[PDB]
């Protein structure tokens, strides 16, 4: 043929498919065992999601959200991520006393259900109504952006204490159990405005610690309503909602590590 | 174009002397006019020599750029600033990726470039060397008048002047002559002064003593000739146009080199635009279509490959430096070991090219001397008071003398002023009886005649040192026969006794056999010339014969020739044991070539000519069946008329082959007729007329100290100290440079594996990219370059001089059992270790192996800022990146470690790593180089930048480690199961 | 620890890279030496 005798090309192949065969069966075997190092409830390491990222429901095309105010079909694309969010804290997904509790309608301290074990059942997490969030269709002009912190496992967010100065200066300072958030631009073109739990402009800390996927399905992160009623129109508006925290940084690569990055821009 | 120049030329040698001044318009004593001269000089042109037209090292260097690997490399730099563009115009990308790997490509052409045009060099000044022999000016009768005139300015047709010390200024028909001697070994390799006269004395013009050449000189006496050829047209400006003009063509290593280019530019592009459809066929936009391509041509092509080629090759050819072996050209330093068929040179080559005293006649008895430059030999004797009588005629009747200054340099080796053979005879006694200068004191010279061409013997009056006697003797020396019809006596072990017919009959059989051996035999006797007949004040007349030259005592007899260097025999064995052909090919005699081709073993005893047959059996040459004859001497003359067709079948009938009394253009011939049966040639030589046929070998092979600068320039390496063994040493070097190259070439194709599937499994399971492009350049261009080097200082498996030569055709570099071990069955391994790493890095920050299907959607998109892992947590862009990354650096450092055991596994072809050792330095030093290198590449803070290298964590490090051993293991197993059973299997399929 | 656990979500990667950086300046002074044992 090209190379061989059929006697050959048959001899080649019985090699390469046993060869290849142990050597899948190897490859298995070491996946085997990598497994067999780690838990279920807890990954390995964690130091790389470490300090919180800070996300939100519009899905920018660039850390961006320009829109025409004067247009239906200008905003149905953020209305539709917008909606995929709200959409998971209904009602009738919060049913029963399995697996939800009912927790302080004001911001109240952690809360801790044992271990990482499965020595009980699926750990019960607190309800949050998305009511909580006044105001927010959506914001066919001025939009209504929601905020959230990223889930992390036995991560406990520590508020900062009002030992010194701070940006909102004192200002509805619940030290004790709210992890504030603090949008800004100088460039003081807007009118920032706040819906969360309790009133607050944070997160509650009676949602914390989460305790995994595995030990806490159906689990709800608390949000933060962000509105920009802002006066101004028709120019690109670079607002920056910062989170403030003990176990808060932030990095200059990393432009969402507690932070946002949003080009709100209502064209119209 | 040169096949004219390939034939024997025609002269006018039989014209009178009168007649071939009408040919050119010349007249015999006053010689051309001024304005004749002119005239011709416009008419034919300037009596110069034009270099052929070169090369520009412009186009030189780019005709590297463009060679498979260099083709697919500037796709790839091209299609980078493709990429790059199409970014620029649709979404604003502030990045530099595209644009600086495009950057970066492009100078891994340009260096690579520069590597191959390193190897790829051509040193050739032949015409250069040549012009150097046409002397600046020539003497000249024009209007009767002789003048000095630039020598370009000669014509055909003028009266030239010559005498000794000046360079034959064009090709001359002798006129007139007076004791003219000229240095024809221009056209033969002969130094041996040769007489020129007008009369005509043989048909063949490079034999006849009216003709004198360009590119000779003249060496005593005067001359007068007529100008017949100027320039080009001069026998050796032929010659010198031929040897500058043969095209060189590509040596076995670089047809090696393509050969290899063209399987993994093949593969290269097979995989590229396979997976190039396979990609748009998954929806792939054009976008991303090209960036996948970009990365499958890094992963194919092995960037540093070329390169280590280079550098092996050139650290081979230092360790021959230090031999006292110098390479022009690179490649030369494998051709060596490909060598099937060597043609050499006699004279300078082969011999010591000095006249030596080789064997000694008396007491009835034949002695040998030792012929080797340092003396390696032992005595033959020195008790005899026989000896010491012929020892004191070889000094006394012997005008030659040492060159001041010599007593630094061993007697062999000095400068002597005289005739070669009383210049043998001079250091033949200097040597074993010491200083002659005092023999020649303590017996002062009272008269002599110097040898006569009537006489043919020369004699010798001196005053004996003996005290008790203060006579004179007598001392004569001449041809054997003439020596003897002038002897009454003989010197036997001391005393006299009368030469009766049985020792008459001795010295015949004596004389013969010294014959037979090609040597160059005199006569010596002496005569104590009678006291009382002679007073202490006897005048002796010199012009008439005063004294007796009859009844004398004959001494003894003494042979010399032009004998072999000392290492030449052994080497010549040694070549012919590692299964090469050995041919002489020579300018001179066939007495004396067939008589060097057994001494040396070119010819092998019992082995017979047609003619050797034809005289044993006393029976005509014609009855000889000539397939009884394994060994044939083919003279010049007969060569001259045998067609290509029948030179062919010459060479395919006879196992031992010389080639005698040969022109230049006739070595080519040969040369050219053995390589037309698909071998390999060698030539090596020392003459100008070793020009064309060094020029045309596969490898040309000068003598240093002996070569003429012109043989020099011809040839691809250089012999500095004219030893002979280095050709022995230099094929072996060449037989364990190329299994070195195939063991350096596996180990560098192995990684191209674990390269390639990453980009595959990126595109066919849609995860996130296990390996970037930029890491496959720090490995091709990084780890893996002192690791694929130093297998160049792997020691032989086995006795490689005692396997025969390779078969070009048959025998290659790369070959299937190569790809099929690199690509098939090592890289395999490779691969998996370095996607079992990437899997444990994702799968402890919390991505496992089973959620990793089908993400890299999500993964790769910048605006997700919270993809879920397996545990339920969020990661914005650049952390995951930050993850990913450290999994690119992790696989790097997974293909480092697979490297470690594969260098080990690539250390022997054959043997295991427990037979052949650790013992090279240079390998060991590349372990602990590249894994520096890794760790410096990864834990140097600022890396993650330049790079996107991440600190890897210690467990990180030991995660291909179990594949690395099972390499090691397979590969220890695999070659057991080889040497086990030499049948085939394991061995057809996968033996290098 | 408890709500005090914030070494869970950390690692030294400083010291990590010094005692790197001093392997691969150990392996390379290593490499020379042995290949310095005749040039
Ligand atoms: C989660 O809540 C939203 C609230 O808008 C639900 O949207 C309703 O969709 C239905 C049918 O399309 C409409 O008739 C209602 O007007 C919407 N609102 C309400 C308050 O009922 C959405 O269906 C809910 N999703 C799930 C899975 O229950
Ligand atoms: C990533 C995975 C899926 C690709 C696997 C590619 C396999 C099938 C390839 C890689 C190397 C290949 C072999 C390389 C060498 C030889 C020897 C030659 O004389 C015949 C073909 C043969 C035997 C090839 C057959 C196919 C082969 C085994
Ligand atoms: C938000 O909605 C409430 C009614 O629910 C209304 O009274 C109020 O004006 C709105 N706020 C703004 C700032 O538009
Ligand atoms: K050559
Ligand atoms: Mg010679
Ligand atoms: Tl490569
Ligand atoms: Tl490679």
């Amino acid at each position: 043929f090209l190379g061989r005798t059929g006697s050959s090309w048959f001899k080649i192949f019985l090699f390469y498919l046993i060869f290849y065969g142990c050597l899948a069966g190897i490859f298995i075997g070491t996946i085997q065992v990598l497994l067999l190092t780690l838990s279920d409830f807890e990954p390995k390491y964690q130091d790389r999601v470490a300090p919180p990222g800070l996300s939100h429901a519009p899905y920018a095309i660039k850390t961006e959200i320009s829109f025409s105010i004067s247009n239906p079909k200008s905003y149905e694309s953020f209305v539709k991520s917008m909606h995929k969010l709200m959409d998971l804290y209904n009602e009738s997904s919060q049913a029963g006393n399995s697996p939800f509790e009912d927790c302080s309608d004001t911001p109240a301290d952690y809360i801790k259900r044992g271990d990482l074990d499965d020595s009980q059942g699926q750990k019960k997490a607190c309800r949050f109504s998305r009511m909580w969030l006044k105001n927010c269709g959506y914001a066919e002009g001025k939009p209504c952006v929601v905020a959230k912190l990223n889930r992390i496992i036995g991560f406990y967010p520590k508020p900062l204490k009002n030992t010194t100065d701070l940006p909102e200066e004192l200002q509805a300072n619940y030290n004790q159990y709210v992890l504030p958030l603090r949008c800004a631009a100088r460039e003081k073109i807007g009118s920032i405005e706040y819906f969360g739990l309790g009133g607050y402009a944070g997160f509650p800390l009676q949602y914390y610690p989460y305790y995994g996927k595995r030990l806490q399905k159906k689990y709800l992160q608390p949000l933060l309503a962000i509105q920009f009623t802002n006066l101004t129109q028709n120019m690109e508006l670079r607002i920056e909602c910062k989170v403030y925290g003990e176990n808060i940084d932030y990095s200059e690569k990393d432009r969402f590590r507690g932070r946002f990055e949003v080009k709100i821009e209502v064209k119209s | 174009l040169d096949e004219l120049k390939k034939e024997v030329s025609m002269d006018d040698h039989k014209l009178s002397l009168d007649e071939l001044h009408n040919k050119y318009g010349t007249d015999l004593t006053r010689g051309l006019t001024n304005a004749r001269a002119k005239e011709i000089l416009a008419r034919d042109g300037p009596n110069s020599l034009t270099p052929p037209p070169t090369t520009p090292e412009w186009i030189k260097f780019c005709r590297q750029l463009f060679g498979g690997f260099s083709i697919l490399l500037w796709i790839g730099a091209i299609l980078c600033f493709l990429a790059y563009g199409i970014q620029a115009a649709t979404e604003d990308e502030p990045a530099n990726d595209n644009l600086y790997l495009g950057v970066v490509l492009s100078t891994v052409v340009i260096v690579t470039g520069c590597f191959s045009y390193y190897q790829e060099a051509k040193s050739s000044r032949i015409m250069d060397s040549f012009k150097n022999m046409v002397p600046q000016q020539a003497l000249v009768i024009r209007d009767g008048e002789k003048s000095t005139i630039n020598a370009e300015f000669v014509v055909a047709g003028d009266l030239v002047e010559v005498k000794g010390g000046d360079r034959i200024p064009a090709d001359l028909r002798i006129i007139s002559a007076h004791g003219c001697k000229v240095d024809n070994s221009s056209l033969t390799g002969e130094s041996e002064p040769q007489t020129r006269s007008p009369e005509f004395s043989s048909e063949n013009p490079l034999e006849t003593r009216n003709i004198a050449f360009f590119s000779t000189n003249c060496v005593e006496g005067t001359a007068r000739g007529v100008v017949v050829y100027t320039g080009d047209r001069t026998v050796m400006g032929r010659i010198a146009t031929l040897a500058s003009g043969l095209e060189v063509g590509r040596t076995p290593i670089a047809i090696e080199i393509e050969h290899f280019i063209h399987i993994i530019t093949g593969v290269a592009v097979f995989l590229g635009v396979s997976f190039f459809i396979l990609s748009l066929i998954l929806g792939y936009s054009w976008l991303e279509a090209v960036i996948f391509l970009i990365g499958i041509i890094v992963a194919n092509v092995p960037e540093g490959l070329l390169a280590t080629v280079t550098v092996c090759l050139t650290l081979t050819a230092k360790r021959m430096a230090r031999k006292n072996c110098l390479v022009k050209n690179l490649e030369a330093v494998e051709t060596l070991g490909s060598t099937s068929t060597i043609c050499s040179d006699k004279t300078g080559t082969l011999t010591q090219n000095r006249m030596t005293v080789a064997h000694m006649w008396f007491d009835n008895q034949i002695h040998e001397a030792d012929t080797t430059e340092n003396q390696s030999g032992a005595a033959f004797d020195k008790t005899s008071a026989t000896w010491s009588a012929l020892s004191r005629i070889a000094a006394l009747c012997n005008r030659a003398v040492f060159q001041a200054g010599q007593d630094n340099v061993p007697i062999l080796k000095r400068s002597v002023a005289g005739d070669a053979s009383e210049s043998a005879l001079l250091k033949c006694i200097e040597l074993c009886c010491g200083s002659v200068q005092g023999m020649r004191d303590r017996n002062p010279k009272i008269v002599e005649i110097p040898f006569n061409s009537t006489n043919k013997y020369q004699l010798s009056i001196h005053e004996n040192e003996k005290s008790s006697e203060s006579r004179y003797l007598l001392v004569m020396k001449g041809a054997p026969e003439r020596i003897l019809d002038r002897c009454s006596t003989i010197l036997l072990n001391g005393a006299e006794e009368p030469l009766k017919e049985d020792m008459k009959e001795a010295f015949q059989n004596a004389y013969l056999e010294l014959g037979g051996l090609g040597e160059r035999v005199l006569g010596f006797c002496h005569f104590a010339l009678p006291e009382d007949k002679y007073n202490e004040g006897y005048p002796f007349d010199a012009d008439e014969p005063n004294f007796p030259t009859t009844d004398l005592c004959f001494v003894g007899l003494m042979a010399m020739i032009d004998p072999p260097r000392a290492a030449v025999p052994d080497a010549v064995g040694k070549c012919r044991s590692a299964g090469i052909k050995v041919i002489m090919v020579t300018g001179d005699h066939p007495i004396t070539a067939k008589a060097i081709a057994k001494g040396v073993g070119i010819i092998s005893e019992g082995n017979e000519t047609i003619e050797d047959i034809a005289a044993r059996l006393n029976i005509p040459i014609g009855q000889v069946n000539p397939r009884d004859a394994k060994a044939c001497v083919v003279h010049g003359s007969d060569l001259k008329d045998l067609s290509t067709e029948v030179l062919d079948d010459i060479l395919h009938y006879h196992t031992e082959i010389v080639f005698a009394r040969t022109s230049p253009q006739q070595k080519l011939i040969i040369v050219e007729g053995c390589q037309r049966q698909g071998a390999i040639v060698a030539v090596t030589g020392d003459g100008v007329n070793d020009s064309p046929a060094l020029k045309k070998a596969d490898i040309g092979v000068a003598m240093g100290i002996s070569g003429s600068d012109v043989s020099k320039q011809a040839a691809d390496m250089i012999l500095l100290d004219d030893n002979f063994a280095s050709i022995v040493t230099g094929v072996e070097e060449g037989r364990l440079i190329f299994d070195n190259l195939k063991k350096s070439i596996a180990y560098t194709l192995t990684s191209n594996i674990p390269e390639i599937t990453p980009f595959l499994v990126f595109i066919i399971g849609n995860v996130p990219l296990p390996l970037g492009t930029v890491t496959i350049l720090c490995i091709d261009l990084g780890t893996d370059m002192v690791p694929a080097i130093s297998l160049a200082y792997e020691q032989a498996e086995s006795d490689i001089m005692k396997r025969q030569p390779r078969n070009p055709k048959t025998d290659k570099l790369v070959n299937e059992r190569l790809i099929s071990m690199a690509y098939g069955q090592i890289g395999m391994i490779q691969a998996l270790g370095g996607f079992f790493s990437y899997f444990v890095i994702l799968a402890e920050n919390g991505f496992l192996p089973m959620d990793l299907i089908g993400k890299r959607v999500r993964w790769d998109d910048r605006w997700i800022s919270d993809v879920e892992d397996s545990f339920g947590q969020q990661w914005t862009y650049e952390q995951r990146k930050i993850v990913e990354f450290t999994c690119h650096t992790s696989f790097f450092i997974s293909i480092v470690v697979v490297q470690w055991a594969d260098l080990i596994i690539c250390k022997t072809r054959r043997n295991s790593i427990f037979q052949q050792g650790m013992k090279n330095k240079i390998l060991i030093f590349g372990l602990f180089e590249e894994t520096a290198l890794a760790a410096f590449l990864s834990y140097c803070p600022g890396t993650d930048v330049a790079l996107r290298m991440y600190p890897l964590k210690p467990s990180w490090w030991f995660c291909a480690f179990p594949y690395s051993l099972i390499i090691f293991l397979y590969d220890e197993m695999r070659r057991f199961i080889i040497r086990r059973s030499p049948g085939g299997w394991v061995e057809q399929e996968t033996y290098y | 620890e408890g709500p005090d656990n914030d070494e869970r979500f950390t690692y030294d990667y400083y010291r990590l890279r010094v005692v790197g950086l001093i392997v691969a300046a150990v392996l390379c002074v290593i490499g020379i030496i042995i290949l310095l044992a005749g040039k």
